[PDB]
RNA sequence: GCUUUACUGCAGGCUGUCGCUGAGGACUCUCACUCCGGGAGGAGGACACCGAUAGCCGGGCA
RNA sequence: ACUCGUACGGUCACUGAAUCCUGCCCAGUGCAGGUAUCUGAACACCUCGUACAAGAGGACGAAGGACCUGUCAACGGCGGG
RNA sequence: AAACAUCUCAGUAUCGGGAGGAACAGAAAACGCAAUGUGAUGUCGUUAGUAACCGCGAGUGAACGCGAUACAGCCCAAACC
């Protein structure tokens, strides 16, 4: 069985779904944490300096 | 006359001699079965709370807090390094426990400010040390003419910016001249290399 | 080679000739206490050393005579270049 | 290279866990007041995933229903007795104090009052040989002689399903069932037969450890494989 | 990426030393500390654990 | 974690059902044990040096090594004349 | 650094915690143009690529002072009550 098309037959699982905090569909309802903003990982907004060029 | 302060004083300029020494080995049993922050009604040192800022009066809380002695406690490198970047075990951190100290027992007060703390002895594999915080929202605190001054929004969680005097002391600020050209005004305008 | 443990030569500091004694150069203990010894401690640690973490050379097939000429009058002495030599064995 | 198998084992995933959501019990000695004024009666034997040997739940004077490490010979309806006046027979515990020398016993504790820490597999048993009023002398199923504080507790007789390990597994199939019951990973690959970056041995043309076996004790971990600290190898000399 | 008796280091293990740590080259004790015990209490004991440092080993890792 | 586990256990490795068998080698390397003597760091101690300190030397000496022994179903070896 | 390990890139990128409108510093156990002299602290210009560091290689690199800006000095602990 190939690791491509036939493989993709059987993804029919839902996994990030929209988010109760920000509004992106990143909500992970699996392990239940946002992958955007972090909710339900931390009561902070989810940031990084790296999201932007260091000197700017 | 000498104070009766003074007499605490002197007692502890030996924890390891006299009364004081039997008084470590009894209340250290005690203390090694309480928690990080364990809040108290009195200092265990009288003169040196009241000589750092204490008073006897509502809004003042004192708290002992203990820390695991030794050095860093780091985990080695999993991406490469050079020789000098891939030391483990003898490199020690740039906050003394004391001021480790401060911070649990800051934390565990979200709503005290640290004035000042003192060491109360040790053992070997942990380090005790009282810490003074003051309520800023008591009105006997903000009517205080000696403390009133910590209830200025500047004063806001000064022990997690270095405003300690053992913040102080630790980021090489002690001395005025020779020696605290990268110290002063702070660590970081001077780039990190104090 | 043979060398004459005595022998009549110019001494630099009489500004004339007299006879001195011929002695091989023994080496000096250190003290640990030059600037060297100092920048050792002070700048070997953790990890490489840089040019502390270097060990001793090599060795040439044959050694310059190392010698001290010892003016018999003055005594005082003075050195001189010196030359590859196998060996070097004094006369008496 | 990769961390061995051996360091995989540590960090006690799943794959490395024992079923334990599946375990029945520990067999561990009920706790007495004195007196030994406790006894109970076999209301069933019953099978151990985790030992591979059956046990037995024994329903206390008290009240107390727990289910207890079987010697050989315990039926049900039989009544046990556990305490420093117990009778001396098998299925009972007490003392080593009260046991007397030249008597098999099995589930011996470590120190007074643990549960029992010895001579808990199947047929096993350790053999009171001296007694004393400072130590008991037992010797463990290794053949160990071990000194024991004459207040560790044990159970009379011998462990039940004795000889299990007479007959072989015939099949994988049937190692395979046995290990779905233990916390342990199989089968076994040998580390011979791995890539370089995966154990010491793997690697070279042809299959071949590329150095000797015998690994010192102060080997760090993912180096300490093969023989560890043998004393010697081989069967010969 | 991989190897090793390549170079240089780093974890880690063994070992001494100092602190924890007390009383009367071999010893006794109990009071810290450790372990067992539901508890009473039992076992051990200034050792062990832990902090620091020194020597040895050290492709397990860089 | 192993482990509601305790030597009829479970960890680490090699070989690869049954059957008939499995020789010789411990010098090197590895592991392990022992060790009169030798070597073997730091602290403390002693001498010199310094009104102190740096430092030089000494005495003591742990593991380790030298040395001895065990061990090949341990790495491996079993030739030329 | 024409490799590279000390060094460099750099206390940079990035990470953890926290305050404000600005932060931080701050009224000498200072300086040491050694003086019959200066007089809290930032900052700007300069002092200066100087002193100092450094496989004494590549490179790293202040301060006092001076000229400016702005200026401001006080409160406890204890003694005695
Ligand atoms: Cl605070
Ligand atoms: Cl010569
Ligand atoms: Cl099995
Ligand atoms: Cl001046
Ligand atoms: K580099
Ligand atoms: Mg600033
Ligand atoms: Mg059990
Ligand atoms: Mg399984
Ligand atoms: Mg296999
Ligand atoms: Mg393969
Ligand atoms: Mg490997
Ligand atoms: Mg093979
Ligand atoms: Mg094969
Ligand atoms: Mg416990
Ligand atoms: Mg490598
Ligand atoms: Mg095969
Ligand atoms: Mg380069
Ligand atoms: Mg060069
Ligand atoms: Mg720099
Ligand atoms: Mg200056
Ligand atoms: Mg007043
Ligand atoms: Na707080
Ligand atoms: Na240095
Ligand atoms: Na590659
Ligand atoms: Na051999
Ligand atoms: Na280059
Ligand atoms: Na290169
Ligand atoms: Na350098
Ligand atoms: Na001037
Ligand atoms: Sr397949
Ligand atoms: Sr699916
Ligand atoms: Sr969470
Ligand atoms: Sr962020
Ligand atoms: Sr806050
Ligand atoms: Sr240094
Ligand atoms: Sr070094
Ligand atoms: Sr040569
Ligand atoms: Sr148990
Ligand atoms: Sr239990
Ligand atoms: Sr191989
Ligand atoms: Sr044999
Ligand atoms: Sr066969
Ligand atoms: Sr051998
Ligand atoms: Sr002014």
């Amino acid at each position: 069985t190939g690791a491509g098309t036939p493989s993709q037959g059987k993804k029919n699982t839902t996994t990030h779904t929209k988010c109760r905090r920000c509004g992106e569909k990143s909500y992970h309802t699996k392990k239940k944490v946002c992958s955007s903003c972090g909710f339900g990982k931390s009561a902070k907004r989810r940031d990084y300096e790296w999201q932007s060029k260091a000197g700017e | 006359a000498r104070s009766a302060y003074s007499y605490i004083r002197d007692a502890w300029e030996n924890p390891g001699d006299g009364q004081l020494a039997e008084l470590q080995w009894q209340r250290q049993q005690e203390w090694r079965n309480e928690g990080a922050v364990e809040r108290i009604e009195r200092p265990t040192r009288l003169d040196k709370a009241r000589s750092q800022g204490y008073k006897a009066k509502q809004g003042v809380i004192v708290a002992r807090v203990s820390v695991r002695k030794g050095s860093a406690r780091k985990r080695r490198h999993k991406a490469g390094r050079r020789s000098k970047r891939q030391g483990v075990t003898r490199i020690t951190r740039r906050k003394d426990i004391q001021r480790v100290a401060e911070e649990r027992a800051s934390r565990t007060f979200p709503n005290l400010r640290v004035l000042n703390s003192y060491s109360v002895g040790q053992d070997g594999r942990q380090k005790w040390h009282e810490v003074i915080l003051i309520d800023p929202n008591h009105p006997a605190i903000q009517n205080d003419d000696d403390l009133s001054w910590i209830c200025a929004d500047d004063q806001a969680d000064r022990v997690f910016r270095g405003l300690t005097g053992a913040g102080r002391r630790n980021r090489g600020l002690s001395g005025k001249g020779k020696g605290s050209e990268k110290t002063r005004p702070s660590l970081r305008s001077n780039g990190g290399k104090a | 080679m043979q060398m004459p443990r005595r022998f009549n030569t110019y001494c630099p500091h009489c500004n004339e000739h007299q006879e001195h004694e011929v002695e091989k150069v023994r080496s000096g203990r250190q003290t640990g206490m030059k600037w060297i010894d100092r920048q050792r401690e002070r700048n070997s640690g953790i990890g490489n050393d840089g040019k502390f973490s270097k060990v001793p050379g090599g060795d040439k097939p044959t050694k310059k005579t190392d010698l001290k000429y010892r003016c018999g009058e003055c005594g005082k002495a003075h050195l001189r270049e010196g030359w590859r030599a196998g060996r070097l064995e004094f006369q008496e | 290279g990769r961390r061995i198998q051996g360091q995989r084992r540590g960090r006690g995933t799943s794959t490395f866990r024992a079923p334990s959501h599946r375990y029945k019990a520990d067999l561990e000695h009920r706790k007495v007041e004195d007196g030994d004024v406790i006894a109970g009666t076999v209301v069933d034997i019953e099978h151990d995933p985790a030992r591979s040997a059956p046990v037995a739940a024994v329903e206390f004077e008290d009240g107390d229903r727990r289910l207890i490490l079987a010697p050989e010979g315990v039926g049900v309806g039989d009544e046990l007795q556990v305490g420093v006046s117990a009778e001396i027979a098998p299925g009972n515990t007490l003392p080593l104090a009260e046991i007397p020398e030249g008597v098999p016993v099995c589930n011996v504790e470590s120190s007074p009052g643990d549960g029992g820490k010895f001579a808990r597999a199947s047929g096993v048993n350790a053999q009171l040989l001296t007694h004393d009023r400072n130590v008991a002398v037992v010797k463990l199923p290794s053949g160990e002689m071990k000194r024991l504080d004459p207040q560790c507790r044990a159970t009379i007789g011998v462990v039940a399903g004795g000889g299990r390990t007479d007959k072989p597994f015939v099949k994988a199939g049937n190692k395979h069932h046995k290990m779905k019951a233990r916390g342990t990973k199989w089968p076994n690959v040998r580390g011979v037969a791995m890539n370089a970056v995966d154990h010491p041995f793997g690697g070279g043309g042809r299959q071949h450890p590329g150095k000797p076996k015998s690994i010192s004790r102060n080997a760090p971990p993912g180096r300490k494989v093969g023989d560890i600290a043998s004393k010697r190898t081989g069967r010969g000399g």
